[PDB]
DNA sequence: GGGGTTTTGGGG
DNA sequence: GGGTTTTGTGG
DNA sequence: GGGGTTTTGGGG
């Protein structure tokens, strides 16, 4: 039914829609009030059930250290920041490396504009729990690259090579090499599975460090 | 030497360490609580405190350590632990034993049963009843006096557990009240299915008592003892609002999942009570999206004792790992991403028991020849599809698809079984259960068939 | 006081 | 102690 | 020597 999670809706409707986020519904794309559980040496805020990691632009800190002064971002925890102006991007990443995506993939909430709101703001909220480790979600991205799968293989799988009944019918004094079964699943480069059709946004962000840095040397 | 007291006679006043064996019924999962503390929450019993005047009675212990490795993973319920140097205090009415492991006090785990849990996993066989399967510190020592204590809890255990239920009504919630609960709560239900959602995740299909069916994730290194048909209690769980898709608890890095020493009263009534339920895979399948899973097929019940093997060893390790190597008969798991021949009209094919060949049913012996090709969790982001065959002609795999063979280009109702069996195996989130047979190279499909 | 350790008597 | 770390997919 | 723990300086 309804979902009560502003970022699962969100970032659900992003991959339900191949990464398009022209796509996602219009009455999505409101201002986001959202508590930041972290700040360094990840920046994550919640929604009231998951968190998720908020990539800022350099413009987007430049504003902020501009519209209000000497109040650091890294310093942000524990209280509430509202993001005006954001987008939602899709990349391909290392999930070895980045805790928040799943299968090597990664849905960005890029930040263009926040202001924080250190009015004493509360809302007891469940402990929040990383989106991209969520059953629901991680399932989603599951249908998400086993749809780009399989229009691959139908695409790449041709003339129906069926194994010659023989090779399996008459196999006693036959012997073979189980590799033989490994079939491409798409004109690929390298080992890995790659054949997306969405396009993989772009967007410079800045480095969690660069941030510390540029407030504490 | 060490005084060993049984709980109930344990001092409250002299706050000098003391020592004691017990049962353990219900613990937490070893967790970190800042960045050099460490803790294991547990409940213990003995034959002077077991039961309050019906629901089960019990006294705490509380083991602190400045490291993970340091505190006792608990992954059944009815093992025994003894406990070195604790300090017994009065905490809201409940006797409360701590102990500092990171300073002077020590524990050591006991197996109920013949083997430990990780020994039954392993199939190993235990030194002997006298030996901790797991103990802090770099050494324990157990005197001959020690045994009859040993030996005399452990028939006490057995007769604790086969005659009561220990996790009583009052220690866990209905899964259909879950919604209800203000915070986390506790569980007890029979494991239905243990579906590897990736590399390091397994998805649990629970159902208890009340019939309700929930899914939770289960980390594959945290409980790697997680087996379906099996009962436990899960400690510290919470209903996700989130999961509109589906029943899902969530759970904690304090949360545990325990299993039931053999002689549980409650693990047995369960273990039968409860009964497999399809009607969620049922349901799912009117949808063009399911986020639940759906097994497809069911094993030979010879087979259902046989491990499983993942296509990553099947097609990549099998000729070159020595116990792959002297193994013809697999048992493995996989999604079909496409099926051969494209025309499901050409499933069967006219076979000449001479020849050797096959021709289009257009002529011949009506056989199955199907060439699905597949992919798994051990092989999900590699770019690769595996060939497993379904070819009939010496019997293996004849009755998959509960359509015996026959000329799909006359016999209407047989072709449209078939492709409607083809959508829903090549269908998201739908997997198959199966037996293989390795010849020549190619793994054919065997004492499998479809539920659908 | 008592561990493990080496400090082998003596700090915080 | 019926709890909340990162090791951020045992903790 | 250094922890935890009180023994608060000193055993083996």
């Amino acid at each position: 039914p309804q979902q009560q999670s502003a970022f699962k809706q969100l970032y659900t409707e992003l991959f339900n829609n191949e990464g398009d986020f022209s796509k996602v519904s219009s009455n999505l794309k409101k201002p986001l009030k959202c508590y930041v559980k972290e700040s360094y040496p990840h920046f994550l805020v919640t929604d009231g059930y998951f968190f998720v990691a908020p990539y800022f632009t350099k413009e987007a800190v430049n504003e902020f250290h501009a519209k209000f002064p000497n109040v650091n971002i890294v310093d942000l925890t524990d209280k509430v920041i509202v993001i005006n102006n954001w987008s939602l991007e899709l990349r391909r990443v290392n999930s070895a490396e980045v805790f928040t995506s799943y299968a090597n993939l990664e849905a960005r909430l890029i930040v263009h504009s926040f202001k924080p709101n250190l009015q004493e703001r509360l809302n007891p909220t469940r402990y929040p729990v990383n989106l991209f480790r969520d059953d629901e979600f991680k399932t989603t991205i599951q249908h998400f690259r086993h749809t780009a799968l399989q229009a691959a293989i139908n695409k790449t799988v041709k003339g129906d090579n069926l194994v010659d009944i023989s090779k399996v019918a008459d196999a006693a004094g036959k012997k073979g090499k189980v590799d033989a079964g490994i079939v491409k699943a798409s004109a690929s480069k390298g080992d890995e599975f790659s054949d997306f059709s969405f396009k993989e946004g772009n967007t410079a962000t800045l480095k969690i460090a660069d941030i510390f840095v540029q407030e504490k040397g | 030497k060490y005084e060993y007291v049984e709980l109930a006679k344990a001092s409250l006043t002299s706050a000098q360490p003391q020592h004691f064996y017990a049962v353990v019924i219900d613990a937490t999962f070893p967790y970190k609580t800042n960045q050099e503390r460490y803790i294991c929450s547990l409940k213990i019993v003995d034959p002077t405190l077991y039961l309050k005047q019906d629901a089960s009675d019990y006294a705490t212990l509380v083991l602190y350590a400045k490291r993970f490795e340091d505190l006792p993973i608990i992954h059944r319920a009815g093992d025994i632990i003894r406990v070195h140097r604790a300090t017994l205090r009065l905490y809201n009415g409940q006797r409360q034993f701590n102990a500092n492991v990171f300073y002077s006090s020590s524990w050591a785990l006991f197996s109920t049963d013949k083997r430990s849990v990780t020994q039954e996993i392993n199939n190993q066989d235990a030194v002997s009843d006298t030996t901790p399967f797991s103990f802090s510190s770099k050494h324990a020592t157990i005197e001959k006096n020690e045994i009859s204590i040993l030996q005399n809890l452990r028939k006490w255990a057995n007769q604790y557990f086969s005659s009561y239920s220990v996790i009583s009504s009052d220690m866990y919630t209905a899964l259909n009240k879950a919604q209800a609960q203000k915070g986390d709560f506790d569980v007890v239900a029979k494991i239905l299915q243990v579906h590897e959602l990736d590399e390091y995740t397994n998805e649990l299909k629970l159902k208890d008592a009340s019939g309700q069916v929930f899914y939770t994730l289960s980390l594959k290194l945290k409980f790697p003892h997680v087996r379906t048909g099996e009962v436990v209690r899960i400690r510290s769980a919470t209903y996700d609002e989130t999961s509109t898709q589906k029943k899902v608890l969530i759970l904690s890095h304090y949360s545990n999942i325990i299993t039931f020493i053999q002689s549980s009263k409650l693990a047995k009534e369960l273990r039968a009570k409860i009964q497999d339920d399809h009607s969620v895979e049922v349901a799912s399948l009117k949808k063009n999206v399911s986020l639940n899973a759906v097994v497809l097929t069911e094993v030979d019940k010879k087979h259902a004792a046989l491990p499983s093997t993942s296509l990553q060893d099947l097609f990549h390790h099998a000729d070159s790992d020595k116990e792959l190597q002297a193994q013809d008969t697999f048992r493995t798991q996989f999604y079909v991403t496409k099926i051969e021949p494209s025309d499901v009209k050409e499933w069967v094919k006219g076979y000449d028991r001479k020849t050797k060949k096959s021709s289009s049913l257009k002529k011949g012996d009506n056989i199955f020849q199907v060439q699905f090709l597949v992919k798994d969790a051990s092989t999900q982001l590699n770019n690769n599809t595996y060939r497993v065959l379904l070819y009939t002609q010496d019997g293996l795999g004849a009755n998959f698809f509960n359509v015996k063979a026959d000329n799909l280009h006359k016999n209407a109702d047989a072709r449209k079984k078939l492709e409607d069996s083809a959508e829903l195996l090549t269908k998201f989130n739908s997997y198959v259960d199966a037996v293989v047979e390795r010849r020549n190279g190619f793994y054919l499909i065997k004492d499998t068939k479809l539920i659908y």
